[PDB]
RNA sequence: AUAUCA
């Protein structure tokens, strides 16, 4: 029972990636319905927005 | 094959503009090519309706090691007519 | 004479080609710029 | 704390700054105690 | 297209793009009016659509050089679903499906350079590799974990992404003599350098003995003094010796343990470089504490 | 521009709706559509006399479209047939098939 | 030059003919071993010429450890008397050397990389696997094992002019990777 | 209608195969080839056609033949319309539905 | 820019059947075929040359 | 797909 093999590491990394990215709260590429517009790209045109 | 109308000649060998040169409409900012075959042309033009001076161009590799080149562009917008206030 | 690219934080200049390796030489940070162009511009006072 | 690991093997320590540039993920590591136990019986205990 | 009005060899031909004209450059003959968007063509393709509510979107992009040209949808759930339907239609998908199953091996790739920390340009040679040797003849009959474990070192000989053998030794699984002789079958259809970047992480070192290691390592191979030794027993020994020059010393146990090396080894390459230390160094590497070249073990 | 055609050039007068029959959806057909592939010839760069051009359309700048030639900014497309191995129905009618079976005789046909 | 390559083991077949009672020979032989759960064959040895045969029960037999193909037919036939002694109806017959293998010293460093950079489709090299080059020769066709020592060990043969040939045609290759 | 629209004509027995134009392909670059979602289902009709010609063809297993129809019915029907109710979408890798040729003419910003 | 529904309307208010004509022809989309007088479909094999 | 514009 090799550990490595057993873990997949990127289960949880690029499936946290995904939604922070994109938006759609969901898992993951098979996403709807997943909310999209959760997260999102943070205003910079002025300080106030 | 394909090549942009866009002038290629403020180019240097790298395929970029060096920072200080001041560009224009159509003009080639990097310069590309998708060998498929001799090659065609996938280089990135300035905006068409845009124009300024090259501010700055850096040079990276990203996470798994992709050559990868960021160009800024600085312009100077002097309040004309129909500008919202 | 000539500085192809600088070093983004400790500002050291490169001058490096083709695969020579995308990093700086004693600070590790691979993030380095470009150096203007010795073709000066030239702007209306306006 | 927050790391990256990039293509030639070495991991190291990633600043806000360096993320936005390179493109990367101002990410840190996830690690589990993990343990593996075994019992067996014969033919309740 | 060549302007049949001129006809220059070189034809020089401007593609007008903003006007939707292909223009001939010498006697401004328009030589076609209708022209494409290709950006936003393959928009339509590859999109950000998964939702499924853009009406431009209306195809999907494929990779005809990796799984051939098979095009297949999936029955899945949708808004007005009965969960029977989508069971049925799935069962009957069951009895019209060997090698359109083999694909999963795919799978076994990309969990492993998942596993080994691999960039997506690796699994797709290694998947490359792989779909071009599995039915093999020249293959034939060899370990089916080791041809597998074969192809993901082409994969990365092709990439650049320094991965010794040892070092898919220890992923799966290897039988060495195995999947060594799969590795040149195939092959007919490291450096000092590579290490020193993770050893050194690993031990713990600064830039400044990293460096030093890897001068000293390429400098021994240039001097040809070791002349057979593996080159992890190089590194680990050229590690060796620019770190008991600097102030955070490393042992022999300590940097056979990291570079897999065993300290004897480590010992056999070192006594063999200590001898031209002085050319092995970098130049404006300052020793410090108290390890000089006249001082460094010499063991 | 788009080449002269001897052709009587005429309006549209009426629209004349309806469904097609099987006899002439082959008879239309310029191409017998037999394999889900897409082009490739095995790794190549031509489309397969199967699915998309077996004798079909024609596209990426290239006159070929079966002696009609002319190619993209003419061809108008020709359509292909693919022979059902079993009837089933056509998803809109499927209503009008279950009420013309219930106003009609599921033996004699009266 | 002036470098010939020296032989250092010779294989060879040889067809005794009838069917052999490995238990027999084994018991009967001066100098035999027989372990039936290890390798099914009576490993039988002779002092001169100091060589070992692999005696099957099929009554074929694989001589090997010669210098010399005289030292192996004459071997070989000694073994075949030692069987007949022991009482089987065996006969010498298909004396066929099947391996030759050479080696000689060019005495000079060779840059292995370089050689396996120019002579790729014939070369291979994985110093971490094995540290000398595998140098597979078209004509004739014999393999090659180049050192950065300059030690050099040819095989495959199956008459000594090919070993002879092999070193002949590459020497200049040597010389042209050496390092000093 | 005796002549353009008799009943039996309802019930589909041959499928016309639009022709690229309905349906474009884009070459990219080699291992990057983008193909219309209907050239995507067309081959699971065809599939699905191919499979079930060989079950009638060889030993009919009566119930694992009409299995295989009601998978053809699916393919055919969810081309022209996926947005069924009670049946379940085609879906593509992606996780969005096919886009069915009902779905091109219906809404703003359909052809109509 | 989009002529749309809403403009379509405009045009047939005004009495402008040549200008809508041409915005929604030569303007924009406008293509010939050859169909047959018998089965009025786009059938034809015009090898007009 | 989000944000936004009258
Ligand atoms: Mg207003
Ligand atoms: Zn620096
Ligand atoms: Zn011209
Ligand atoms: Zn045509
Ligand atoms: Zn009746
Ligand atoms: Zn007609």
């Amino acid at each position: 029972f090799n550990m490595k093999l057993a873990i997949n590491a990127k289960t949880i990394t690029s499936g946290l990636k995904y939604a922070l990215a994109t938006g759609n709260w969901g898992e993951q590429k098979k996403a709807m319905s997943s909310r999209a517009g959760v997260s999102q790209v943070l205003n910079r045109y002025t300080y106030s927005s | 094959l394909r090549m942009k109308h866009g002038t290629y000649d403020k180019l240097d060998d790298d395929g970029l503009i060096a920072p200080g040169v001041r560009v224009s409409g159509e003009d080639v900012i990097i310069g590309k090519t998708t060998p498929i075959s001799s090659k065609r042309d996938a280089s990135t033009p300035l905006r068409s309706t845009e124009n300024g001076i090259v501010d700055q161009v850096l040079v990276t590799t990203n996470q798994d090691g992709l050559k990868f080149v960021k160009v800024r562009v600085r312009t100077t917008k002097i309040p004309q007519i129909g500008d919202k206030f | 004479a000539t500085l192809k690219y600088i070093c983004a934080e400790c500002s050291s200049k490169l001058s490096l080609s083709r695969t020579d390796a995308v990093r700086c030489k004693d600070c590790g940070h691979r993030i380095l710029l470009k150096a203007r162009t010795k073709r000066l511009v030239q702007f209306e006072a306006r | 704390k927050p790391m990256v690991n990039e293509s030639d093997g070495v991991t190291h320590a990633l600043y806000p700054q360096e993320a936005r540039l390179r493109n990367l993920t101002y990410s840190s590591g996830l690690f589990v105690d993990v343990k593996k136990r075994t019992y067996e019986a014969i033919d309740e205990l | 297209l060549t302007c049949p009005e001129c006809k220059v060899y070189p034809p020089k031909i401007v593609e007008r793009f903003s006007e939707g004209d292909v223009v001939c450059a010498l006697c401004g003959l328009v030589l076609s009016d209708k022209l494409v968007d290709t950006r936003s063509e393959w928009r339509t393709f590859s999109n950000d659509d998964h939702n499924g509510d853009d009406p431009s979107r209306v195809g999907e992009a494929s990779n005809p050089l990796l799984d051939g040209n098979n095009l297949s949808t999936r029955i899945g759930k949708g808004e007005t679903t009965d969960m029977r339907f989508t069971k049925e239609l799935n069962k009957a998908q069951g009895k019209n499906v060997k090698d359109n199953e083999v694909q999963a091996a795919f799978a076994k790739i990309t969990m492993l350079c998942d596993a080994a920390e691999l960039p997506k340009i690796v699994k797709d040679c290694a998947k490359e590799a792989y779909k071009l040797c599995h039915d093999e003849k020249t293959l034939k009959g060899k370990s089916m974990e080791s041809i597998m474990a074969a192809s993901i070192l082409i994969g990365c000989r092709r990439a650049e992404v320094a991965r010794t053998f040892k070092e898919i030794q220890s992923l799966i699984h290897v039988k060495t003599k195995e999947f060594g002789k799969t590795l040149n079958i195939m092959k007919n259809i490291a450096q000092n350098l590579t290490y020193i970047p993770r050893f050194c992480s690993h031990l713990g070192l600064p830039m400044q003995v990293t460096t030093s290691a890897e001068y000293t390592a390429k400098k021994c191979k240039e001097i040809k003094e070791i002349a057979g030794k593996s080159p992890i027993t190089i590194a680990v020994v050229s590690i060796y010796l620019n770190i008991l020059l600097f102030q955070i010393p490393i042992t022999a146990a300590k940097v056979g343990q990291t570079l897999q090396v065993t300290e004897g080894t480590i010992k056999s390459g070192y006594k063999i470089l200590y001898e031209h230390r002085d050319k092995l160094v970098d130049p404006q590497l300052i020793a410090n504490g108290v390890v000089s070249l006249d001082n460094l073990p010499g063991v | 521009g788009q080449q002269y055609s001897s052709a009587p050039l005429r309006t549209v007068k009426e629209v004349q709706f309806g469904l097609f029959s099987p006899e002439e959806v082959r008879a239309i057909s310029v191409a017998k559509i037999r394999f889900p592939e897409t082009m490739d010839e095995t790794q190549t760069r031509a489309k397969i006399g199967g699915l998309n051009d077996p004798r079909l359309g024609s596209i990426d700048r290239n006159l070929k479209c079966q002696t009609c030639q002319e190619g993209m900014n003419e061809c108008p497309g020709h359509f292909g047939h693919i022979d059902l191995a079993k009837p089933v129905f056509h998803v809109g009618f499927i209503a009008k098939i279950k009420k013309v079976c219930e106003c009609v005789c599921m033996h004699c046909g009266k | 030059s002036g470098i010939v390559p020296t032989l250092q083991n010779i294989v060879a077949t040889v067809t005794l003919g009838c069917r052999l009672d490995l238990k027999t020979v084994a018991l009967h032989a001066r100098n035999a071993e027989y372990n039936p759960k290890r390798f099914a064959a009576v490993i039988m040895r002779i002092r001169e010429p100091k060589t070992t045969a692999l005696i099957f029960a099929s009554g074929k037999m694989v001589v090997t450890g010669a210098k010399s193909e005289d030292d192996s037919k004459l071997a070989s036939r000694k073994y075949a008397r030692i069987i007949q002694k022991i009482g089987f109806a065996a006969k010498f017959t298909d004396f066929k050397i099947q391996n030759i293998v050479g080696s000689c010293d060019v005495k000079f460093p060779i840059r292995l990389e370089g050689l396996a950079f120019s002579h790729g489709t014939f070369s291979s090299y994985e110093p971490e696997l094995f540290p000398g080059l595998i140098y597979r020769m078209v004509k004739p066709k014999i393999v090659l094992l180049i050192f950065v020592s300059g030690k050099i060990v040819l095989t495959g043969a199956k008459q000594r002019e090919e070993i002879y040939q092999a070193f002949e045609a590459i020497y200049p290759v040597l010389s042209e990777f050496r390092k000093m | 209608n005796e002549v353009f629209s008799r009943p039996e004509w309802m019930i589909l027995t041959c499928l016309p195969v639009p022709p690229p134009p309905v349906r474009p392909s884009i070459s990219f670059n080699e291992s990057q080839r983008g193909e219309d979602d209907l050239t995507f289902k067309l081959a699971d009709i065809l599939k699905a056609n191919i499979s079930l010609e060989t079950l009638e063809h060889n030993g009919a297993p009566h119930h694992a033949i009409e299995e295989a129809e009601s998978l053809l019915q699916f393919h055919v029907a969810t081309y022209m319309d996926n947005d069924i109710a009670g049946q379940p979408q085609a879906l593509q890798k992606s996780g969005r539905p096919v886009k069915s040729i009902r779905a091109r003419l219906k809404g703003k910003e359909g052809r109509i | 820019l989009r002529f749309g529904e809403m403009e379509r309307d405009c045009m047939i208010a005004h009495g402008a059947a040549s200008f809508l004509k041409e915005r929604l022809m030569e303007a924009s989309d406008a293509f010939r075929v050859h169909i047959c007088g018998i089965c009025g479909l786009m059938t034809v094999i015009a090898k007009l040359n």
